[PDB]
RNA sequence: GACGGAAGGGCACCACCAGGAGUGGAGCCUGCGGCUUAAUUUGACUCAACACGGGGAAACUCACCAGGUCCAGACACAAUAAGGAUUGACAGAUUGAGAGCUCUUUCUUGAUUUUGUGGGUGGUGGUGCAUGGCCGUUCUUAGUUGGUGGAGUGAUUUGUCUGCUUAAUUGCGAUAACGAACGAGACCUUAACCUACUAAAUAGGGUUGCUGGCACUUGCCGGUUGACUCUUCUUAGAGGGACUAUCGGUUUCAAGCCGAUGGAAGUUUGAGGCAAUAACAGGUCUGUGAUGCCCUUAGACGUUCUGGGCCGCACGCGCGCUACACUGACGGAGCCAGCGAGUACAACCUUGGCCGAGAGGUCUGGGUAAUCUUGUGAAACUCCGUCGUGCUGGGGAUAGAGCAUUGUAAUUAUUGCUCUUCAACGAGGAAUUCCUAGUAAGCGCAAGUCAUCAGCUUGCGUUGAUUACGUCCCUGCCCUUUGUACACACC
């Protein structure tokens, strides 16, 4: 829960720039994957999250996963300071 | 204006043993309309991968063993060919199921 | 955060986790499975595991 | 204990009542027979179905038989 | 990318039975019933059917987006590389799976078992399946556990007319006075079954013959 | 219905004949005891527990114990609100200790929190009689319904049976039943046959180049990826093939069974896989982010480190292994499989060559695999010599010593080989296990385990018989008939 607040600000940029989180049921590991943070942080920053409404997680198969509802994608939002028409996978970049 | 042999192999890998055959057969087919030299849809010892477990999920019963096993088939496709002729024929020549795979040069 | 909160796990029945519970107990990891049998013996069925002799 | 089952006699009942002609006595033709007119999801099923048919035709040479 | 072809295969069986169980968690509210992996050369086309096709999809690119999202993360593969098409299951009343979920969802809303489980019975039957079992086991009213088993026409037990012929879903259902198990095997008629053989393997039909008038004179009948 | 210390039928090498091979004996290794312990964690207890929990635990494991460490007390509400909420902190004390664990000092640290109150999550904690799931067991026995009919006021029953067959409720026949279904069968995978098809410098075999060795003449035997063609063997693919076939009698010349002929194959062709109806208060909540409830919860049953322990011994029982000799023993020497499985982001299977008596190391490889380890040149077996029925050269058990190797970690030898010590045991009492053909037994190999370990399991070959080919006498079940004051059913 004593998070150092970069590494958190750092992990919410990364979860609002893919719009999704697949995280290890590895606590013990020294650095996830993707961000330079401690895996164990990140799912315990994303359980606060869910606590308080904001992402959908799953425990499957020793990997949780994690979507972003609208009311969390606001929050993001407001955490991030952007502003409107921005990233997460609510909708296509372009065509694909 | 090319046409330099390389001589391709071609696998074919899978389970479901008759899409497999199918596929093999298409092969052949589409190489007959292209009109090649190419050796045949050699087939390898059909490896099984064997798995035998208790079948009880704790040790209290009869000592019940059941032998999961997975049965592959691997195939090799060799054409005396060049690379293009190779390319033109992989554009379709995929079923569901089976893997098809190029290995290239000789 | 604390500093000594590791073993030297490199390999035993510590390091060996299942793909499903995590557990160390019978864990087959014949072919790069890493299942504990049981769920196996469940799934098999779609890891394209059958049995017929 | 080769005792034929209640359904592959049952089929070769059937067969002979529908196809008392063409059951040549012999087993080859009369298996082949067999495997065109009626419709088996087997080959050793159909196998047995044509040698009881085959002793049935053997039997009604030697009189009527009950059914 | 490149193991050994047996390994590669097993590793390929395991990460399909991740994605369903994935599927079976995530899309419990979606229908969800089976996954049909194709994996070609750049584009894997993984389709995935359901009973509600439309929550699934959400509203253009929303679920199923995120869905392909996770998956890229889960096995290390790019944008592109993997595509997600979600679809309508042609009758669903042979479909053990989709059965056995509708039946959980009766379950854990609220209304009568037995009832249900009739009620499934029927629309197996009106779906045009030769037959069908449900199985309930667990708490249904008193402590004491008690199976129920409900069927209709006949359910073939043994045989390789299994693997081929009946579908079989195994369910757990949460209830907050116990966990209920429902078990559901369908028997899925011969002939639409299309797969194997077309009807069971240890009946024997033989077709009608045809009359044949003989002598009326030998004659010649020439060209 | 269940039951009987009732009556009959009828099965079954988990019954017995006729046999074998044995186990209990002996030494050990390994469960389970019973103790004992700091703790020797536990789950089982007739078949249906006891080399089983894939349980061959050096820590991990881990559930146990003695201790340290940590929060991974989510969110909801208050006191601090920076003049400070806060994490750290080498030196030495402190301290198992390059754990600022805490106290000293005095720099940091930046409202994440500190700590309480509502609340939750974690648990190899409990409950398997609250369960699901799976499994086991009745039983892989031959059972089990239902439709229409009959007998019944009914519950029910007949069908499903006096008999004769079958591995079989398998069938024939008798017959208020008739035709049905599930289960048995069929099916399915494999093991067998194809000198007919499909093809193969990843399986093979031929003819000739180059030459290697000869007899010395033409001919042998080779090696060599040279070239060429074939596909017997190898491999799979597609099919086919046996249906008790052909007669011989037997039995109402039914169902079938036995004998000869042919045939690759006449025990359901062998082996399974699957497996009904209902269950058992059978097993697991120690496979689970499968789980109802109860418990506990931050000086924790959550966690994690350090060490031990699950391997203790006065002794019970059950798996096994090795021995008790000349069917030997030890050297030589000959020499033969089949399943296997095996790395790139790593610490695989590892050839081949020099150094080491072994154990091994090292430089180069080849193999993300019919291609390399690999013809896995395995053992058992087969030849000659040496010793010839001595607790002996049978047997290698209690033990000391070095060198290695595994892994941070080997003492409580992990294991390995070498020299030694060289004991119990001269074919195992009462009981009883397993078996009817490539079956029994022997003999290894491989995989599962696995950093390391095999005496264990799965598998696969390799040698390879005796005696039945029956019957209910014993044991267990099964159905009928009988009786019953039992139906939570004789505990
Ligand atoms: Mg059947
Ligand atoms: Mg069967
Ligand atoms: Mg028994
Ligand atoms: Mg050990
Ligand atoms: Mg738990
Ligand atoms: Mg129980
Ligand atoms: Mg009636
Ligand atoms: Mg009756
Ligand atoms: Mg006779
Ligand atoms: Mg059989
Ligand atoms: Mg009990
Ligand atoms: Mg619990
Ligand atoms: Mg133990
Ligand atoms: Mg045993
Ligand atoms: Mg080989
Ligand atoms: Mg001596
Ligand atoms: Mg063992
Ligand atoms: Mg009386």
């Amino acid at each position: 829960m004593l998070i150092p607040k970069e590494d958190r600000k750092k992990i919410y940029q990364h979860l609002f720039q893919e719009g999704v989180l697949v995280a290890k049921k590895d606590f013990n590991q020294p650095k996830h994957e993707e961000i330079d943070t401690k895996n164990l942080f990140v799912i315990k920053a994303l359980q606060s999250l869910t606590s308080k409404g904001f992402v959908k997680t799953q425990f499957s198969w020793q990997y949780y996963y994690y979507t972003l509802t609208e009311e969390g994608v606001v929050y993001l939002r407001e955490y991030l300071n952007l502003p409107e028409h921005i990233f997460p996978a609510t909708y296509l970049a372009g065509q694909s | 204006q090319e046409v330099v042999i390389h001589k391709i192999r071609i696998n074919l890998t899978s389970t479901k043993v008759k899409q497999l055959e199918n596929v093999s057969a298409n092969i052949i087919k589409n190489a007959e309309t292209f009109k090649l030299v190419k050796k045949g849809p050699v087939r390898l010892p059909t490896k099984v991968l064997k798995i035998s477990t208790r079948k009880t999920p704790n040790g209290e019963g009869s000592k019940t063993w059941d032998t999961y096993e997975m049965r592959i088939h691997k195939r090799y496709i060799d054409l005396e060919a060049p690379a293009h002729i190779v390319k033109r024929i992989t554009q379709i020549t995929i079923e569901p199921g089976v893997d098809v795979e190029v290995i290239i040069a000789a | 955060e604390n500093v000594w909160y590791s073993h030297p796990r490199k390999f035993g029945k510590g390091s060996r986790q299942c793909r499903i519970s995590g557990s160390h107990s019978g864990l087959i990891r014949k072919y790069g499975l890493n299942i504990d049998r049981q769920s196996f013996r469940e799934k098999a069925n779609d890891i394209g595991f059958y049995k017929y002799r | 204990g080769r005792v034929r089952t209640k359904t592959v006699k049952r089929a070769s009942k059937a067969l002979i009542e529908k196809y008392y002609p063409k059951l040549t006595m012999d087993f080859q033709t009369n298996k082949r027979l067999c495997d065109e007119i009626a419709t088996i999801q087997s080959k050793r099923l159909r196998n047995k179905i044509a040698g009881y048919t085959t002793h049935l035709m053997k039997r009604i040479q030697k009189g009527p038989v009950r059914g | 990318a490149i193991i050994s072809k047996k390994r590669k295969l097993v590793a390929d069986g395991v990460f399909y039975a991740e994605l369903n169980e994935f599927f079976t968690r995530e899309l419990a509210e979606e229908g969800y019933s089976g996954v049909e992996v194709r994996v070609t050369p750049t584009k894997t086309e993984i389709i995935i059917r359901a009973t509600k096709v439309q929550d699934v999809v959400g509203e253009n690119g929303r679920r199923i987006n995120e869905l392909t999202l996770l998956i890229e993360k889960r096995f290390k593969y790019k944008r592109g590389t993997i595509a997600l098409y979600a679809e309508r299951v042609h009758d669903r009343g042979l479909s053990a799976v989709a059965q056995a979920e509708s039946m959980k969802f009766k379950l854990l809303n609220g209304l009568a078992i037995r009832r249900a489980a009739y009620g499934v019975v029927r629309y197996v039957m009106e779906s045009g399946a030769k037959g069908c079992e449900v199985v309930i086991s667990g708490k249904l009213r008193a402590a004491r556990a008690k199976s129920m088993k409900f069927a209709d026409g006949f359910l073939i037990h043994s045989g390789q007319p299994v693997n081929d012929f009946i579908e079989t879903a195994t369910r757990h259902v949460l209830l907050r006075q116990g966990v209920l198990g429902i078990k559901v095997k369908i028997m899925k008629d011969p002939s639409r079954n299309t797969s194997g053989p077309k009807a069971l393997p240890d009946a024997v039909t033989i077709i009608e013959p045809k009359e044949e008038e003989p002598v009326l004179e030998p004659s010649v009948k020439d060209y």
